[PDB]
Formats: structure tokens, C-alpha cells, sequence
DNA sequence: TAAAGGAATCCATTACT
DNA sequence: CGCTCGTGCGGGAAAGACAGTAATGGATTCCTTTAT
DNA sequence: AAACGGAGACCTGGTCTCAATCTGCGTGTTC
DNA sequence: AGATTGAGACCAGGTCTCCGTTTCATGAGTCTTTCCCGCACGAGCGGGGGTG
């Protein structure tokens, strides 16, 4: 099973909370896990759902050659695709 | 599908019975629930548990749990085992994460005809002891051959590891001790039969309805236990005993090895396997459109949720 | 053989020497282990580990429940260990004919005004939706409660009529004590006769027999006392834990299932639903403590 | 390759910006990284080294039940095997 | 070891170079090195490269890069091409990530010796084109026949994805790129360039040290690029030429499409395998 | 025949029509780039694309360099992109035969008056130690600062005597420049003749020719002047870096190479170093146009 | 005169580099 | 026909060569006080 | 001209704590 | 009694501006040979349909 990292700032409690219950917090707001896609895609609706007014971000193992892949909800720094490669792009 | 609370989730949510890890043991601490997560509070600081990705929880002793805590465990499938002293003392689990019961159905089916009982039966020592043939004893003799065997082969491996045994045996009703083997097979049973007990609520089949041992609602748990506790906790809790050293937990390495064992052997993944053949499940890809459904004579199953004016 | 359906809630359960205590804010109870034969733990409730051995090691089943057992959320193991109820269930669910004959009983007496042994399965549901239909239209007019065609939607409950959603909340409440006593009796909620092929099938079943009795009324009336924009799940499952608190409910539904079981008179267990405070003069004479 | 993962809090703004030549930063101070091993563990002597005062978290793919393990280099949060499986131990202060 | 400093790296702390990925287009940016990141400044923000993780960092017009950015982006092996319009038009590099040069001592063996120069032009032919022998032709029956063999693809793919083509045959020193069809070749075609010129600046080869290819400095990468040109960016630049939309970016869906081939192809672990075999080792 | 070695640093250089605009604080400077051989860009430099463009177009030989060469960053293509020089070294150093005239050649422009003819490579490398060590001794005995052997530690540098991190950093400042003066040129610092089997091999085989008389003698006064509590790298660096403002010595080395490969007098190029703002007399007759 | 002895002279052997 | 564990080939690092000197003991030589 | 470190400035977001309110997550004879 | 939520509080760390100090973290008077580690390679089971 690949591996998924969802950092959330800004979210109600109860969404960390149960975060914990599936992921581990390595960092304050920073989860780190192994599972398959359909768990995966469920946690980010979870995640979605539940985050309030607050920014969430998934770093996800995937098919680029740099490895991983990334989907932001209503993030600071967006993702920009540079043909093909993903970067984090922080607006100034 | 409908909104998304914090505390509840769907089976769907959730990894596989043969996908979560194996199980967990806290003792001396609090279980709680805090922030909707299950939170493992030791004299030192909190510890935040992935109940979703672990199969079964054993207590140790010294343990409180919340009921908050106990619910939001059974949401995800795994089930509570208070591993106290002298081995394991009492079993709990929220609903099924099966919604289906095409499993519990067949299991009742087969325990309740003697025929098919004793077909299992067979099965079962069969998978114990794939040498021999067994189409021809009885359940008085499946039960005497297996003990026969189970104190030959801790025998044998007494003899192997080198370690004083008194000629006794492990059954988790009513087994005390204090001798660093006792406390070794308690420890690497414990889990073992937490790891079952799990399995089998997962999968929607009933503890009770047992084919080998009866008269008790956690038969069904002996008998599949029964299948693994000769190849695995008992080689590997007398090997801990004899490599352990003066002043060394005991029961941290025996459950070490037993986690060890498990990922090791693919008990998961067997256990799931075996569970489904010896039911004479077979295999069905295709999900059902409904799993509740009204009985019918002729008919058969008849869809449910609606009114026949 | 009388089971102890204690039911402890806003506690904090511990041992003492051999009998397990109390914690509640009103006082401390030392009821003896041996007393208890289900226990019922509610909200605010927490069991230790020397509490949780003591009462497996004398076959107490902990069963953690709601308020009042509206809903079910975990379980341990059957009253004594025993499997006898499970087995007979099973039993009876397996071959065809025993099927008939309780799925029969459960309608006869679901039908107290009519003799429907002779009816099949058919017939038996069709009884059984008219039946559904007119006593649904009676509580209608009885609470001038405007009634057209049950419709729900399980994936969105907001958007429903309050009537239906005071209908599910009161029939989930009810099923949470059906399965809360399958539990603690030892059946298998998988092994249903009407209901098959879901995890909750035989507790439906069971719940079957109460909804017209307990839970459509309940809603109902809650559905006719209700101003707009009021959470009325809350209310619904509120008033059905009011009605459970009496535990006549409880008992006739041990009966009940020992009735549908054939089990026979003499092997019949009766439920007696203790409350702490409300029955410190029946328990002193047993052995409990009551300190404050 | 392995997923890596970093979290640096209260280091100097060199060594934070010195990881995202291996590593994007997907928010402040957590970096994400896939690398075989060695980089791996060439990236965390650096960090270790780099760090100076504060605190550091990487959390890889390993064979445990899991899948992962971490190593922490003065973090808060300490890391305790159950009879080995991580478990992320949180002090109360 | 010694002590690490913010900025510096060994070549051992860094990724293959297979195992790194293809490139990083930039236009209309500033590269700039603040906190000792490789960064990208655009009018909305900024963005920081993993320059560790990428071979080649080709430079787009209306592109400022600093010089501490040239000195960290040569400190992680990355290689920079200015790509402006109508093909590459400078190459930079840092020292090299290899430290034996022994690649390197074997390459001007083969090159100084006018039989190894004819033996290793007719294996770089034959890889080309593995169906064809050559092993009585010259080395101008051999670079004739090249140019007619890549004239010979080059129309064939015309008529395969039916768009209009000139003939013209890229050449990046001062290419046509009017035509749609020609940017995507360029497109493609200088992501190439800076691919081989990342890889061969890696594995210590000298750039300047051709076989078929000679006379200027960047003569090597002209011929590992063209022994992949015909087959990988040719077909990928005529189909992105071929599916089409008006409005649409041309440049920057030739470059997505090209890093796909990459990928897929694995021209990257191609390239360092080829380089291995072509030079006897 | 001539190469301009511009080193550009604390500067932004852009592009009007045809020549580069270097933006220094001191002023706008507008050089063609037509005449512009080599540009050293400096630490504090922003190119830009359009310069980059401009320069590529006319064969401008880009090199990222540090203070006036003391350490290599980065660089570009050649002289003209050309690479004359690389295939006669190539071919230079491919046989043994020529690989040896050229290392007699080293030998001898290092030591006018030894004999070589006899001398085999390694009897080189010996006479050259010997000689090392000689010349050490006596600066040693010149500049007072002591003399143990040199204990160069690759990983640790904070551990040694000052003279020997004088030492050191006079070195790689000179073979910075080295490497410098070699990109430009266009030949590979790999294929070099005395030291072979490492990246920069030409470039210690070009940096021994001056480390005796330029870089030790740095490093011995360096040392010897040496206050307590100070770092000695930083010093050597600005003493070579002084060294190669004066310019003469990327004069020497372009001769020095242009002689190694026996390029023909006739066809021989020479470089000259050229500073803006010290040199603009010389460059307004050029046309390279000032603003103030 | 010459033994004689050690210090100094010149030489030889090896570790330093 | 896609998964693992045991078999190894491009990197290393470490000694180990290759050349001659510096210092000290031995052989030689000179003095220099020993004894006379 | 760049880039850094130090020293301030400042801000937001995390976390602890105090009342205050509830005990909780709702199909299964509806189509 | 346990858990959640809102309010209100505090505060550690992050980010920015400003300022002065840098252009930097510094081997190869010599190397080949013999050692190694590599992270590749490796092969079988698969799981087929086929077998029964």
C-alpha cells in the first residue's frame, strides 16, 4: 500500500481527532499513513467534510516520476503543474 | 452517501479484516476518548491509537476504559480482549463490519446438522495435521487424538528450547501460573485468541456456534484458534522463554515474537482463507445488491422496505 | 434463574474485594458480583479492568449501551457463557419447517385479533403491510397528525417529513434495546426468520413485535407535539428512553424471546430491571451497600 | 521508492530551505520526499547536523504491521514501540 | 564525514542519475536563491525547486537567473539550457557528479583513434536502426544515410498524422519554429537536448568530444540526442501537432506530452545504459 | 587572435539591441558583445535571458566564477563554441608517447634548468616532490612560520596547522581560477596528464605549474603575518584573490595551455583581461559606451 | 710510541616523506 | 507472468607501491686529553 | 549587486481552561 | 460522570523588515592495486485455465 500525508491548520478538533483514529499525528496537523486508494479517496472526503473553515493538503504516493502527488482544499500554498511535474507554488 | 461524522464511518472506510495491523497490549493506563480519537493516557502522556488500522486491543491489567472509548472501538471493527493475568478474562465488540451475513448463515447451517459437523470437524484436523487421514474417527476420538498431539508437541518442544514443563497444557479457561513458561504461553496465546475473536466478529460469524468445543458463546474462537495456536504461539512462546535472561519482561518479548510470528506466517490472510473454506464458501466476486431481504417459501428472497397491500 | 438487568450510567465501576462498586455522584453502591447478570452500561461510564474481570469470571454480560438502551454500541459475551438460547436459535433457523412455525408465532403474535396459522408467507406480509397501513392512518387521526405515504431517505434524514423522522429515530431507539437483549441473552442478531440476509436481521424481527405497540405511537405523539424547526430525532429518541426507564419493556421482551425460542417453561430466564437508587430497599436485604 | 517524510519546527531558515532542493514543502515546516535509503538517511544526518536548535520528525516506509517508522531528533513528541508497532507518545506538560 | 553545510552537498547525498526526474520548464520567472532553495519567482508567488530530484532546469525567455542560483543548481548536478524560441540557445553546467573519470579517458581513447571513431559511428547507427548492416559503409555513406533516414521518418510521420511539414530538418543553431508543427519539434526537441547535456555533464563525459558529430563543443550531445531524436520526439511533437486545439498551448502541451515519452519510454536509464555499451564497458 | 576575459561581478546584465548593459552602481556600461570573449561572472551577478541569448549568439563563453576566479561555479560553452584545443588534448593525452612529451613539458617549464629527457613519469612525480618539499623548507626559513609535514584533513579542516589551511585555501582558490581559465578555453578537466583518474585532473596538472610560485608563497605570508583568533581560508582567498586582480596570471595560464598542446605560434589566440571601470580608456575607442 | 677513549668525521642504514 | 530472496559488478577506501632525503648508529677519522 | 545572519517588529494559529449543555450519528412492511 | 463546544486567554513559533557584513566553509607535492560495499541482478512460486 502506498503512502498518504494530510496536514490540516485552521480545522475543528473533532477533525483531528479522528484523523488520529486513522492516521498517526507526526506533527501538529501533520498525519502520515499506509493504505490503498478507496481508503485514501475516503479519509479526503472525510477530511473535506469535516474541515470547517480551515485549509487541508494530501501528499499522496503516485504515478510521476517525482513520486507523489498532491491535492490542496482551500490551501495557502496551491499546487501548480509544471508540464507534469507537481509544485508547490506559495503566492506572494 | 449521507454526511460525514466524526466518530462513525462506514465499513467501507475501513481496511480490510486481513489489511489492519494485528493487535495492540496497554496496560497501567486509560483508555478515553478525546477530540473523537481514542487516546491511550499513561502516567507520562497520551498516546493516540490508529484504531482503524488495528484489528484487535488487549487490556492489560490496570486499565480503564471509557464508554465513548468502547463505542468509538467498535466503530472500526476492533474489538476489546481484557488480557489480564492467568490469561484471557473477558471479550467485547461493537456490531459486525460485515453487513452481510452469508458467512454466519452457512456457519449455523453446518454446526447445526451433525453430518456437516463432523465434516468440519474432520476439516479442522485435517489442517492441523495434514499427514494423516481422518475420514473414518469419531469426535470423541478427534478430541482425544488432538490433545494427544498437542502434549506431544509440547513435549517435543520442551525438550527442544530446553525448559521445565510440568505436564500440563494451555486452555484459557481457568489457567494460572507464575513460572516464566506460564506467563510466555499466556502472553503468546492472549494475543492469539484476541487476533481470532477479532477475525471472527469482523466477519459476521458467531463465537458460539463452535463445531470441536461447545457449551460456552466463545467455542467458535477455541476452535479456529485451535487451528494456529500449535504452530505458532506455542513454538514461539517457548523460544522466548529460553532466550530470555534474569529481569526481562517476559510477556514484552513473548508478544514481540507472537507479532513477529504473525506477520511472518501471513496468519491474517490464512486465517481469513481458512475461515472462508472450511465453510465450503465459494468464491464470489460479485456483491449483492441488497444484503436485507425478506423470506419467502417459494419465492425465496423477496426484496424488503416495501408494503404488500 | 432471574437475570439482574442492572444498568449503571454517569459512574465509574471499579472492585473492591470480590464485588464490584459504584461511583455515581449520588453515592457509592457495592453490589455483589455475583447479583449481577447483565449490566448495563450507559453514558458516563467507566469500566476497569479488575471491575471487567470480576464480572467475567462470574459470566455477568457487559453490554454498553445509550440512555436506556436506545442505542447499542458494544458488547462482551452471554449471560453465564451460556450458548443454549444461540443454539436453539440456530437450530430453529436452519430447517424449513421450524422457520414456518416461528416466523407464524412472531406474526400470531404481532396479530392478537386473528388466527393466522393457516396464512403463508404472502398472505403473512400482505396482513402485515394492511395491518402497518391502518394503524399508521389511526394514529393519524388520533393526533391530527397529517399522514399521505411513509417515505425516507437513509442517506439524508434532514430532508424528510418530521412524522418519518420521528418513525426512524423511535424505531432505531428500539432497536438499540432489541439488540442490547439479544446481546446479553446470547442469540445471534444475524440469524433472522422473517428478516434475513443483514448483520440486525433477527433484531428486527424482534423489534417487529413492539414498533406497533411502542415506537409508532411515541412517534406520533411526538410528531403532534412539536413546533417547526425543532430537532425532533432528539425528541423522539428522548421520549422512547423515557419509556424504557420502567423496564416492563424489558422484560416482556425477554419473554418474548424465550416464547419464540419454544424454550420451555421451566428453562426460562426472568429479566428483572434493577435500578441503583430507585430500589435501595429491595437490594439491602441481597448484600448491596448503599454509602453516600 | 519509499515515501519520506520531514517536519522541521524553530530551525534556521538555511537548513529549511536547503530541504526543498530534496524535498517540496507541502506546508510550513513538512516536507515530502521519495528517495531510496541511503539518500534518505544521508538527508537526515544533514538535518541533524543542520538543525541546531529544534526540532526534527521523518517518518518512512518500513516492515512493521503499519507499513511506517519514524525517527525523531529533539522532538515533543516521543516515539514507543508496543511490542513493535510505533505508537507517536505525546508529554503532558 | 566532515560537516554539512546548508548549500553543499557530496555526490553520494544525491539522487542517481537515473533516478532523478526529466526536466523543469521556466518562462517569464527569476531564479533566485534565498534560504539556500533554488526558487522560481513568478508575479503571483514563488515556487522552490527540488533541484536535487531533476536532471536538466531549461530556462525559458524573459528568464533572470542570479549567480549563487547557477552555483546551487551546479552544486546538485541539475544542468540549465536557455531554451528561448526556435531551439536551445546556451548550455551551463556545473563540474560534474562523477568522480572517476575513467567514462571519460575511455571516450577519448575511442574518439582519437579514426577506427574506433568509424566502429563506434557504425554501432551508433546500427542502434539507431537495428534492422539495416553496415558494416562495409564510410563515415559519409554513414552520416548520408542518416540524414536520409531522419528525412525518411520525418515524412513518413507527416503522412501518418496528416499535417502539413516543410521537410525542415531540426537543427537547434538557428531553427525555423514558425510553424506549429516546428514548435512542438522544438519543444520536444530542446527538452532532449538538456536532458542528454544533464546526463552527460553527470557522468563526466566531455560534450565536446563527438563521432559523428564534430567541429564544436557541444558535438557529443548532438549525437546521443539524435540517437533518440527520430524515436522518441518526432512521433510525440507530429502527434501533439495532429491533436490540436485553437487557443491551446502548443509549447506546454509538446512538453507534457514529451515528458510522458520520457517516462515511459525510460529514455532516461536508456541513455546512461546506452552510453555504457557505446563506449565499452 | 584575441580574447577578452571580462569578470563582471555586483552587476545585472541585460540586453538593449546588440549590446549587453551591465547595471553596476558605479554606472551603465554598454559593451558589445561582438568583442566580448569571456565573461566571468562574479558573485552578485544577475544574467538575463536576453543577455544569455546575445552572448550564445556571438560564442561568449559564459563562466559563473567567485571573486576573480577563486572558486569555479559554473560555465558555459568555449572560445566561439570551438574545440580545438579539446581534440589536441584528447589526442595529446590518448598515447603514451604524447602524454609523456607533455608531462616532460610541465616538468620543464616548471624547472628551466633540469634535463627531462630521461625522466620517466614517474620519476617525474619524485623530482617534483623533491622539489616540493625543497621550495617548502625554504619559504619555511623565509617567512619564519614553522614547518611540519602538510596534514591536509579532506573532511576536517578546522583541524591543522594555519600554514597548513593557508595552504589549502591558496590551492583550491588556484585551481578555481585553473578551472576557470580551462571551461573558458574548452578543454575537459578530466584528461589530464601527470594526475589522472579524477574529475579535475588537468586542473592539478595546471595548478602545480603555479602553486610554487604564487600560491605557497600566499600562504607562507599569510601564515607567517597570521594573527591568533583569526581564519586562515578567508585570508589566503583575499591575498589569491588580489592576485588575480592584478590579471597577469590568466595571461600566463592561456599561454601556458596554449604551449602544453604545442598550438602553433601563428594560430595561437592571447587573452587579455579587461576591467571596466579600470580599463575604459582602452575600451571607449572600442565603442563599449559609459553612463554615470 | 701507542693504547684508548670518546668526541667528532664521515659514512651507511633505515625510517621519514 | 508479478511478485522474493540469493547472487554479484559498477562504484568505494585502504593500503601498498613508486621515488628519493634526515637523522642516528656504526665505521672511520680526527683530535684530545690519558698516561707518560 | 546579491545573499545571509542578527535583531527587532508583529501576526496568526495552537492549546489550555472556564462554564455550559447533552448523553449523542436517525431505514429495513418506503418506491 | 464522560465528551464537546464556545469563549477568552496566553504564547511559541513563523514571517517580514531592517540592518551590517560578506562574496566563503577552503585536498590530491601520486598513483595503482586490492579490497570492498553496492543497489541492480536473480530465480521460483504463482495463476492460470486446466486439472479432475
Amino acid at each position: 500500500m502506498p503512502m498518504t500525508v494530510i496536514t490540516l491548520k485552521n480545522v475543528p478538533q473533532s477533525l483531528r481527532g479522528d484523523l488520529t483514529r486513522w492516521m498517526q499525528e507526526i506533527a501538529t496537523g501533520v498525519y502520515v499513513g499506509n493504505f490503498n486508494s478507496r481508503i485514501r479517496e475516503y479519509l479526503w472526503r472525510r477530511v473535506q467534510e469535516t474541515m470547517g473553515a480551515g485549509e487541508a493538503s494530501m501528499c499522496f504516493a503516485a504515478r510521476n516520476e517525482l513520486g507523489y502527488d498532491f491535492l490542496t482544499e482551500n490551501a495557502s500554498r496551491s499546487v501548480i503543474d509544471y508540464d507534469g511535474l507537481p509544485l508547490i507554488f506559495i503566492p506572494k | 452517501a449521507g454526511p460525514i461524522i466524526a466518530g462513525k464511518s462506514e465499513s467501507s472506510e475501513l481496511p480490510r479484516v486481513e489489511d489492519r495491523a494485528t493487535f495492540i497490549y496497554i496496560e497501567h493506563a486509560k483508555i478515553n476518548r478525546v477530540d473523537s480519537a481514542v487516546t491511550v493516557a499513561e502516567a507520562k502522556g497520551v498516546v493516540r491509537i490508529p484504531a482503524a488500522m488495528i484489528g484487535v486491543l488487549l487490556l492489560g491489567p490496570g486499565t480503564d476504559i471509557s464508554h465513548r472509548a468502547v463505542e468509538l472501538l467498535g466503530d472500526t471493527g476492533t474489538a476489546l480482549v481484557w488480557v489480564g493475568e492467568q490469561g484471557v478474562r473477558y471479550y467485547a465488540s461493537g456490531r459486525a463490519l460485515a453487513r452481510s451475513t452469508r458467512f454466519l448463515v452457512k456457519q449455523a447451517e453446518l454446526v447445526t446438522n451433525e453430518r456437516s459437523r463432523l465434516r468440519v470437524a474432520r476439516r479442522m484436523y485435517q489442517m492441523r495435521f495434514p499427514t494423516e487421514d481422518v475420514s473414518k474417527l469419531t469426535m470423541q476420538q478427534l478430541r482425544s487424538h488432538e490433545g494427544a498431539r498437542v502434549r506431544r508437541k509440547y513435549r517435543e518442544l520442551s525438550k527442544k528450547y530446553n525448559v521445565p514443563w510440568k505436564k500440563r497444557v494451555y486452555n484459557p479457561d481457568d489457567f494460572a501460573g507464575g513460572d516464566p513458561i506460564n506467563q510466555a504461553l499466556s502472553a503468546a496465546h492472549v494475543a492469539l485468541y484476541g487476533l481470532v475473536h477479532s477475525v471472527v466478529a469482523a466477519l459476521g460469524l458467531s463465537p458460539g456456534l463452535g463445531f470441536v468445543h461447545t457449551g460456552h458463546d466463545r467455542s467458535f474462537i477455541y476452535d479456529v484458534a485451535d487451528l494456529y495456536k500449535a504452530e505458532i504461539t506455542v513454538p514461539i512462546a517457548f523460544a522466548v522463554a529460553a532466550e530470555a535472561e534474569e529481569g526481562q519482561d517476559i510477556g514484552q518479548l513473548a508478544r514481540l515474537r507472537t507479532r513477529d510470528a504473525f506477520v511472518d506466517g501471513k496468519i491474517l490472510k490464512r486465517m481469513v482463507k481458512d475461515l472462508q473454506t472450511l465453510l465450503e464458501i465459494p468464491e464470489e466476486g460479485q456483491i449483492e445488491a441488497e444484503p436485507l431481504s425478506l423470506w419467502d417459501d417459494k419465492e425465496k428472497l423477496v426484496p424488503y422496505g416495501v408494503n404488500y397491500s
